[PDB]
């Protein structure tokens, strides 16, 4: 039976059958529960709403994300998100379809174990696998060698790979991504009095972030330009028709990827952690990593982020190195497309965790077979 | 000094071995 | 059928058909095995890489040399190097081509026996021979009389010869060669902080040694000049574009051939062991050995080594003796060129170990026939 | 005037007067600079904090080590560490006290020169010396003959010695030590979700490493025991009272000394590099090196490390050899105690670099006199 | 005052007072000088070690023999060996004790002169004499008639004697002895890969030679037996506990005494030179030389050497001659025991070179008085 | 056809056609066989070198003389020397040329018989004769009456002759000649450490003997002069350019002709045996023998030998006798020149041993016809 690929990343579920060019179910990884009284009988007023249901009811629900910093914090609601994914969105019975899950690297083994338990005992799936998201992101590009930069909703991670052979000591994970960008955008939009505090408003500032924000090529000069002229200001219309206007916040928000100290995060920026990841690699392969930086994940979609990243690494890396960034279109879906390739690759059909292996070895099997 | 091919060097040892075979 | 010449020296295999002017396969005698995880399926990820394959993948492989100090330590990998030599590089079936092997003198009889076993029982070759590399180096120089100084990757040896008639008591072998020079170059490059420690980095310092190093004509005055001025410094560019700069290391590295005490080796230098080898010869022939010093092997390629060797032996030898050094171009390939001559010589066709003789006498035959 | 011994190793400064039994100033070689805003005036808010000052303020400072892999990377901060050592901790004016510095072997000559420049021109010290740390480690044991294995915070090195006469070709340095153990412990503590990422958290994982970790005697069976039973688990209390629990990480961390491939380091383990160092020695003295393995440096303090090292070398070394390891108590301070001996030895008072010799010969003098 | 006997042969000094049954100081005639750096102060690290001192420190010293082929090549070190002999071993002031030296025959007159100069002007000895070692070897047997075969470390010589009256034209000296046997044993132990190259290893192969080697009675049949069966193999344990195994090398080593062409020496063997020495004698006395072969010197200690020598001379000599070999126990010390007799013989007290005669006649006196 | 004269004396063959003034082939009577392992192609097909070829390859050959003390010891090699003489040097077929051989007197009849057999059955020569060398030496002087003193390489002999009529009872032969002088020169050159032991070195000491040595006129006073001053020392250059210096050895070597006891030879000297030979002659002819001492053979070429011989015989002979010595130039070739006369004398053509007489009488014929 045709395999099934379900990228339970943070923020958005991407799911669909293997061999498809694009995920046929993309929806937010949100569970919403009614916030207010149940005044009006004659309706189901049902206890919980997920995905587009929760977005359609956003302003009466306490929205919550059950996966936080790439870690599933709330298995009771994540199992609802998987139920919704299979039965309501994909409209398929999982007991026929081996499911390629995926997760970020350097992630608690309790997560991979609970995902295994849930897939094999709640959904009875015939087989399962848990690929590293960055390894999947190569397949969607066709590379065998490269730095992968995945930057999601909850986590950002670098995984260097060379003809295969991911270098596990050189992997880095940052815990800085689109949620920290949303919360900092809310904090700086407070500087001119757009008080956003509810999770519905957090979900609107996520849209403001996606629609308006961009990455400055030269942050000091863009900040000076936004200070000297209104040309960089943009107006946006809230769901109630209130217009807001935004200025240097528009690029100060995604700049925090390059300057984490803006959110008080001590870590080196994403350009510096990319360079330091190449510097953890053996000196022979670094030239091909510089020649093959692959960018993936939704927070790499900002206009100019590839140009800024190339400038910053060309300033970091030795002057001869041909720094090149592979940041294609649809790089938001590249992790899913890589899973759609891998799950349909004929060599991969050896690799599944079969349910017989789970009945023999329990959750511990997925540390032995999967990378 | 100029090069000489393996052919010429072989011809040297062939001529020497012929010379010793005649001397034998 | 045309004979086959395969100089399994250390460091580089030189192989090719007899009667050719130059070896048509020259590649490093390296077997490399993947160092890291096997993350990326959909590839052969094959268990082992040899030669230029291993160099092309250098920074993900644990490179190893299966022949060390001219002694084959690792027959399972050496048999891979021979398989690669015959089937992939020369693209020939050895069961049609009698193979002239060669090895250094004063070498364990177990090696010559295991080479015989492998050639006759793995490769089924019609016939085989194991010439001493230094004897071949006379054929490549058209000489019948001389000291040969061969200085390879793993061993250095002196063999005096007079109208034939190698003097076996005057042979000397030093166990000091290009690997000890590479490792000492690594040790002294540590003195200004270029830490090279992996075998990939050892393989880069071999390139630094080949590109930059030279032999000082007057080591004390060259050391004083490098101390007083930067004129002797040269810059080199690592595979990742990091520039390094090198100074007195440039001639301190190959100086250890003349001063083995730099690597803690007790023995007399190569000039002293050359003189002592002539001094083991009968007093009538010494004048023609002085008139016929033949230099061969890759570590004789250093600029100025012939001039330094001539100075040092002219200081050792009696003032009347016309000390002359035959250090031609292509002296790196002279052992193979000598094998190409010998294997194609009309009279040598008596000398092969036939497979009938191996079936009659086992590995012991190659001590009876070969010198 | 009584000499002064200042072991500017990595991670911890050990300093005190010569002839004392123990260093009277031991503090971390850390410089910390305020990370956050300066909100509260009416205080000095001073630009920099060092040592216990920086530990007492850890969670608001960007801690940095100015000496990295035994190499001083940050002279502007190292000169602060020396200033703090002399004026604040030891409370002494260096212009009266000749200072015995020490450094690891196979270390950039620029370091020894800059230390000389700083000591003679910033601190005006009457005289100075730079002993090799492993040579000092013999004096603290009372040996005259032995391999010394020093394993610090930044570097690990082996130095064999026989009645004197250190064998410089047999010295080995590994660049693997307590910082690589701390960072690997952080990487594996991520496997159950204790995300430590700040340098303050790195400094807490250093404490977890010191308190809980131990070296397994038989790593496969200890790993199987930790997999089969919780008996090996230990609980630790973070500075905020969050309890953590640790299991196979407890011995997987220091096992990387014996299996460097866990951190992707290619080199042979510390037992193998100890054996290979003995194997570089002349065959007569090896029996006394086996009989005199001296262990020093803080990362030799792990429980069971002497037993594991003895097992591994007894498996490597010939069956007759009486493998003995001298791993006494206070071996953490043995390098300083050896300096306290040497600096107060009456034979050593010839050996100081006097300031007159520096004025005559500049920084280059310290390569001529010191080993 | 009681005379003093100091057998400065090659390889071992044998010394002691006259009239003693055995030399009370026997130690190797070696001077060793430190090979490596002087890292560890607080010790004398003294410039030179001699005898058992040098053996006890063997693996850090460049050992040298100052007497080579029975010729003193290095008077500065030989004078150290004499100083050690008199002041440290025998613990006696030579200015009270007339010293019987001894040397091999057919030896440069410069040696006998320099020994005279050194004894009379450095050591101020009251009197001196220089007996021929083979003439001394008769006294230890009690013969007056015989052909003495002395075979030392550096030289082997035959001296026929008849009631007195050494026949000086029939003396022969071979320059082949225990050092050539040691070096050939090293060369053939290289045939199975025990690479010995340092002088410390030369000094170990001397021990292997003394412990294991023996002289084959019928070399071709012993060689065939060692080829057909391992029964002749013996195992030996190197100072580091590495076991080596030795086979046909065990008798191929001392066979070179009978077949000098193995080391490229052209001369006739020791049996042939013994026969040719008898053949230089007048035909009447040959029967008593055949009846009185006397063997002496350490290289006559090989098991079976007397049987092989008797077989070979019985094959050379006429069938009637009663070939007899006097090869007693302690024949290693027979030259010293002969000196202990001669120096204490009352007839010999006329023979001393008095210091008055040296003050009258210079070094030339010792050619006039001594034979 | 022109007769052929072939003086197979010892050491040098002199050969040439009769009637020529000088032998056109002079070369050493040496056969040399390779001493060493023939490793190269282009050797060993030729396995025995003769004459000047053996000198040109001296240092790789065991040189041997097949005629020793004027006696042919090695007919298989002497037949090679004759083959070389006829076919390679003189380039003539002996079956056309009657050959005058010659030999010393008082010589085993087996030699003269085997020479006859070889000449008539191997070389098929038409006729042959075997003149006494001393009788030939008269013809080259033109005497009919005289003492002849022939002193060769192997033998010295005196033959008195008077108008014809050699006195066979007064013939004397000494067995002391140039080989005993060479070997004694080697023995005394050992006294200052020029160790010559190989036959190549024996062949060099023959050159030293020819170049430097001379006969002292007054041996005691020449010995005292060489002891008191270096004026008699001469320097000579060995084939490898090593200079040697020689002093009283220069005349002590040929003095052994006058004092055979130096080599232990019992006999009276050559002056005494000359006088005793005259004293065996009838008293009437002694005055003409004293007036006609003829000296011949290479060892009479020493400078001053005629003066010393005249002094010694004038001291032996009665004061009135006019002692005269005919020691002309070319007296080295006088035996051959005498054969060149005799073989071309018309009276001598009766004297040949014809092949018909050999076919009738076998080897015994040469005792009947020849003297
Ligand atoms: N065009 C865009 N511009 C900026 N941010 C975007 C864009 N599209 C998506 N994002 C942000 O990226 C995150 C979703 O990325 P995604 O790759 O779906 O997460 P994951 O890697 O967990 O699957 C969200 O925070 C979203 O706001
Ligand atoms: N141009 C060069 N200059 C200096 N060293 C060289 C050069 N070319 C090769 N070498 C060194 O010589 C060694 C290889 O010599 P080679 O003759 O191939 O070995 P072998 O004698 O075992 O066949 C290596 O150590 C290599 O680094
Ligand atoms: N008891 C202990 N157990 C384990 N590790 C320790 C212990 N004490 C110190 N260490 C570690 O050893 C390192 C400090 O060693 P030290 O010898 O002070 O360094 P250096 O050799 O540079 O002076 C630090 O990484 C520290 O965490
Ligand atoms: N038992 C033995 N078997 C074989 N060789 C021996 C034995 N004892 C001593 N030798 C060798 O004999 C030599 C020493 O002989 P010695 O008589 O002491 O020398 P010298 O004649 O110069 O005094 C050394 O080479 C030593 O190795
Ligand atoms: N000028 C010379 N001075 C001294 N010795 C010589 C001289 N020439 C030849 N001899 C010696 O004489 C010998 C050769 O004499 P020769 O007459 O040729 O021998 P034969 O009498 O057998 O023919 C050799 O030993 C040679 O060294
Ligand atoms: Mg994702
Ligand atoms: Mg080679
Ligand atoms: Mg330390
Ligand atoms: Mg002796
Ligand atoms: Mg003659």
């Amino acid at each position: 039976t045709t395999a099934l690929v379900c990228d339970n990343g943070s923020g958005l579920v991407k799911a669909g059958f293997a061999g498809d060019d694009a995920p046929r179910a993309v929806f937010p990884s949100i569970v919403g529960r009614p916030r207010h009284q149940g005044v009006m009988v004659g309706m189901g007023q049902k206890d919980s709403y997920v995905g587009d249901e929760a977005q359609s009811k956003r302003g009466i629900l306490t929205l919550k994300y059950p996966i936080e910093h790439g870690i599933i914090t709330n298995w009771d609601d994540m199992e609802k998100i998987w139920h919704h994914t299979f039965y309501n969105e994909l409209r398929v019975a999982p007991e026929e379809h081996p499911t390629l899950l995926t997760e970020a690297p350097l992630n608690p083994k309790a997560n991979r174990e609970k995902m295994t338990q849930i897939m094999f005992e709640t959904f009875n799936v015939p087989a399962m696998y848990v690929a590293i998201q960055a390894v999947l992101s190569l397949y969607a590009s066709g590379r065998t060698t490269g730095i992968v930069l995945d930057s999601g909703d909850g986590v950002t991670h670098n995984v260097p790979i060379y003809e295969g052979y991911a270098l596990p000591h050189a992997i880095m994970r940052l815990d800085l991504a689109g949620r920290d960008l949303t919360d900092y955008l809310m904090k700086i939009l407070t500087e001119r009095g757009y008080s956003f505090v509810t999770t519905a408003e957090r979900e609107i500032v996520r849209d403001i972030k996606e629609k308006l924000c961009y990455v400055a090529l030269d942050f000091e000069n863009e900040m000076a330009t936004a200070a000297s002229s209104s040309s960089l200001e943009k107006s946006y219309e809230l769901p109630d028709g209130q217009v807001i206007t935004i200025g240097n916040e528009r690029f100060r928000c995604p700049e925090t990827l390059f300057q984490p100290s803006f959110i008080g995060m001590e870590s080196a920026g994403i350009h510096e952690t990319t360079y330091n990841s190449i510097m953890k690699c053996d000196i022979d392969i670094r030239k091909d990593l510089y020649a093959n930086n692959v960018m993936s994940g939704g927070t790499t979609m900002y206009p100019g982020i590839a140009d800024r990243m190339q400038k910053e690494i060309t300033a970091l890396a030795p002057s001869t190195m041909k720094i090149k960034i592979i940041a294609p279109p649809e790089r938001k879906y590249s992790v899913w497309i890589g899973g759609s390739i891998l799950a349909s690759l004929s060599t991969f059909q050896q690799m599944w965790i079969t349910k017989q292996e789970y009945d023999e070895a329990g959750p511990s099997i997925v540390h032995r077979k999967c990378f | 000094a100029p090069r000489r091919s393996v052919g010429e060097l072989r011809l040297l040892f062939e001529a020497r071995c012929a010379a010793v075979a005649a001397a034998a």
